[PDB]
RNA sequence: GCUCGCCGGAAGACCAAGGGUUCCUGUCCAACGUUAAUCGGGGCAGGGUGAGUCGACCCCUAAGGCGAGGCCGAAAGGCGUAGUCGAUGGGAAACAGGUUAAUAUUCCUGUACUUGGUGUUACUGCGAAGGGGGGACGGAGAAGGCUAUGUUGGCCGGGCGACGGUUGUCCCGGUUUAAGCGUGUAGGCUGGUUUUCCAGGCAAAUCCGGAAAAUCAAGGCUGAGGCGUGAUGACGAGGCACUACGGUGCUGAAGCAACAAAUGCCCUGCUUCCAGGAAAAGCCUCUAAGCAUCAGGUAACAUCAAAUCGUACCCCAAACCGACACAGGUGGUCAGGUAGAGAAUACCAAGGCGCUUGAGAGAACUCGGGUGAAGGAACUAGGCAAAAUGGUGCCGUAACUUCGGGAGAAGGCACGCUGAUAUGUAGGUGAAGCGACUUGCUCGUGGAGCUGAAAUCAGUCGAAGAUACCAGCUGGCUGCAACUGUUUAUUAAAAACACAGCACUGUGCAAACACGAAAGUGGACGUAUACGGUGUGACGCCUGCCCGGUGCCGGAAGGUUAAUU
RNA sequence: AGGACCGAACCGACUAAUGUUGAAAAAUUAGCGGAUGACUUGUGGCUGGGGGUGAAAGGCCAAUCAAACCGGGAGAUAGCU
């Protein structure tokens, strides 16, 4: 019994990545991304009741985000900024026999 | 006994070894053992308050009965053995309750012999019993200074004290320093000598043999440097001045004992 | 050859981290010090 | 792409630490790259890291840290008990194949295993911050049994030679297969089973320890490897549809034996020595308080859960530490062939590289090498440097000596290849056969097959047979220091320091002494055969005289003499 | 058996040459010493500046040592340049 709001929550967006279209088509994986804090319990139960599939196993990795620099014209001048992007997490839901999208 | 060592290289030519044929060679008997870790000298401050003492091979410390309070239970030696901790060997024995425990051993002990403990206890080595049970002129070893408290007086290799004297609750004693104590009666004493007296026989031969001891090597202050102690520099070999301690306290002669609480005890200092 | 700095995280957290800052009175007053300069990185806890 | 060259106990491969996207793909060449650059560890964009079993986390503890109360201390604070943290150590289980441009013990295929929760059934004494076992431990040495692995043969597939020959005792390649489950043998340890009793394990125990008696030693723990299964599976040289021929895809033979083997395993063993070789938990067991046809425990089956974080990449280096794409530094694992004692050395395999300025010329001079007539230390501070010696076996070897040494003293001789002894010997291994048995992982006998030195005789080639690489110069007389060792990181490695030995001296334990305004700690869980300080420095023969000076030790009659009154 | 012997890894650093605005703020090459031990090494820990540690050289304590480094007294003082 995770709540509704916690499955609501969790699951961010597909991830269509080749790694990913392959997987699907040949493992009867789907790969999506899922918020940093979200276990595997979590990602079973928010898929099977979200996207009304029954899911296998669930792996999951975390992604460290790469640092990209560009400018801003803040002030007139275009200073050179650089920053982290985000970390995120990476789900690999095994689904048994159905397909959703 | 002490054998000398065939010079098959310098560093043995001049060993000689103390080989005991009758200590058991084996594990020592686990339930009276424990951790005993190392110091290097160094007390909680971390700093060394103790020169030259560091290395060495890693020992485990044998707890040893040194009060002998089990009273009118016949015990049997079962083996003599070898302890790292001490000059003496230990004689581990077999009250026959069913306990098993550590004592120094005397001179002529060996496996089977029967020894006691008590104020009933025979006279013969081995045995303990208050001092003023024991016959004036024998020799006792493992002696209590204080009633109750343990052996602290004669434990090493082959020491003992002589009962020279014994004035109503107080006995006197031939410290084996040659010093005239007095030790109230009621302290318990072990008749007999410790056993290992070949002890001071042994030659080390060389430097390693101390290392391995826990021993570390101590420079000359002569040698030294004047900031790093009083016999300081000079170019050649040049000492004059009178003998002194790192820490400047003349060494050579000059008494150090101060202790007026136990002063009334010591009938006559050591010659 | 062999020089003076030989990383190891570990270490250098036990030696210069947050937690051991704010052990005593003085790192303690070291942390003041930083912020009261406007230090982005307070310490080497990064 | 074809040649050539270099590494190969590494300059190959896999990691830890550290770094932190450097990894892969597509693009770009300003700057960075010691040159050009279409290339890049550079810019830009996108992608990439998948775990019940690997690691962390976690349970447990070492050195050590922090430390409720506490004890100390002007304050800050110091120490420390209960405790709580702290790995570099101990606690639980996955293997082999396949796959991506980039991840794999993580995905997929096949076959497993561990722990915990909850149920059902059956049978039941369960229950600890407590007791006892166990975990649990050194150095060195020596086998023996094996395996990884290699070599050869057999088998299978292919071949018949750009130049004489090559249908043979010819050439090339392959002959792989795991965890788990079953069996329990080479070895190792240990007598077992009952009954009774009790001054021990703070209590109590049906456990451990101890004492008796009886009866059988014929039992039990442990344990590599082999064998069976796993596996009519996978892999497989190579062929063939397909095809951007990148490469995808489909088939797929043999898949055995002998011998030689580790520094790996049996082995945390065994033997031996002295310097006498962690802890706690997991685990097994015993009960206390407590519970009572409950709860709990054991077993079988079923079911569920095993979360989280790491996982790319470099890792003896161009990604780490050295300001550099720096001739430096950096712990572990792996260990193929031919010679060889060998992890040396030489040439190679797998694999990886040619070191990010090149092209000519062929002066002096400098650097690194080769060879030199006759001489041979005449050089020079000095044989500095170079040259030289260099292996194995046998013979032989002086003074001196602490009897071990000196000593590889010095100095000699024999070393290749071929054939016989002997179509391959001594030795090693050892099949079939026949025998036994306490009957297969059995014994005895037997010798097939395989491997195989060393020697001797005879012959033979060259200037030379330890032919390369590799690999002691030797002797004589002396100073110093006994010796092995240590030191001025970065101009001094010594005769200096240490040292075993010796002496003096302090220290009776709340030891002297040291660190601390203290508490306390070290000395030491030691106790005068011990500990501290000082000098000398193996060993041998010895260590003479002086106490006036300065120190130290002892004494106290007298002189002088502080606070105080 | 051995602070035994010869000799690789490993640990050193005796000689020479090169280098000396170096490939390198101590190295390279050829030799050289120890190599079962008073050995060597990984990861942690402890000792703090008149202090530590030191088989002792005034050696080492972050390329710094007859008194580290950082901040402060501080614009110390300088009959000298």
């Amino acid at each position: 019994m995770i709540r509704e709001e916690r499955l609501l929550k969790v699951l961010r967006a597909p991830h269509v990545s080749e790694k990913a279209s392959t997987a699907m088509e040949k493992s009867n994986t789907i790969v999506l991304k899922v918020a940093k804090d979200a276990t595997k319990a979590e990602i079973k139960a928010a898929v099977q009741k979200l996207f009304e599939v029954e899911v296998e196993v669930v792996n999951t990795l975390v992604v460290k985000g790469k640092v990209r620099q560009m400018t801003v014209r803040s002030g007139g001048r275009v200073i050179r900024t650089s920053g982290r992007r985000s970390d995120w997490k990476k789900a690999y839901v095994t689904l048994k026999e159905g397909q959703n999208l | 006994a002490v054998v000398k060592c065939k010079p098959t290289s310098p560093g043995r030519r001049h060993v000689v070894k103390v080989v005991n044929p009758e200590l058991h060679k084996g594990k020592p008997f686990a339930p009276l053992l424990e951790k005993n870790s190392k110091s290097g000298g160094r007390n909680n401050n971390g700093r060394i308050t103790t020169r030259h003492i560091g290395g060495g091979h890693k020992q485990a410390y044998r707890i040893v009965d040194f009060k002998r309070n089990k009273d009118g239970i016949p015990a049997v030696v079962e083996r003599l053995e070898y302890d790292p901790n001490r000059s003496a060997n230990i004689a581990l024995v077999l009250y026959k309750d069913g306990e098993r425990r550590y004592i120094l051993a005397p001179k002529g002990l060996k496996a089977g012999d029967q020894i006691q403990s008590g104020v009933d206890a025979a006279i013969k080595p081995g045995n303990t019993l208050p001092m003023r049970n024991i016959p004036v002129g024998s020799t006792v070893h493992n002696v209590e200074m204080k009633p109750g408290k343990g052996g602290q007086l004669a434990r090493s290799a082959g020491t003992y004290v002589q009962i020279v004297a014994r004035d109503g609750a107080y006995v006197t004693l031939r410290l084996r320093s040659g010093e005239m104590r007095k030790v109230e009666a009621d302290c318990r004493a072990t008749l007999g000598e410790v056993g290992n007296a070949e002890h001071m026989l042994r030659v080390l031969g060389k430097a390693g043999a101390a290392r391995w001891r826990g021993v570390r090597p101590t420079v000359r202050g002569t040698a030294m440097n004047p900031v790093d102690h009083p016999h300081g520099g000079g170019e050649g070999r040049n000492f004059g001045k009178h003998p002194v301690t790192p820490w400047g306290v003349q060494t050579k002669g000059k008494k150090t004992r101060s202790n007026k609480r136990t002063d009334k005890f010591i009938v006559r200092r050591r010659s | 050859m062999k020089r003076t700095f030989q990383p190891s995280v570990l270490k250098r957290n036990r030696s210069h981290g947050f937690r051991a800052r704010m052990a005593t009175k003085n790192g303690r007053q070291v942390l003041a010090r930083r912020r009261a300069k406007g230090r982005a990185r307070l310490t080497v806890s990064k």
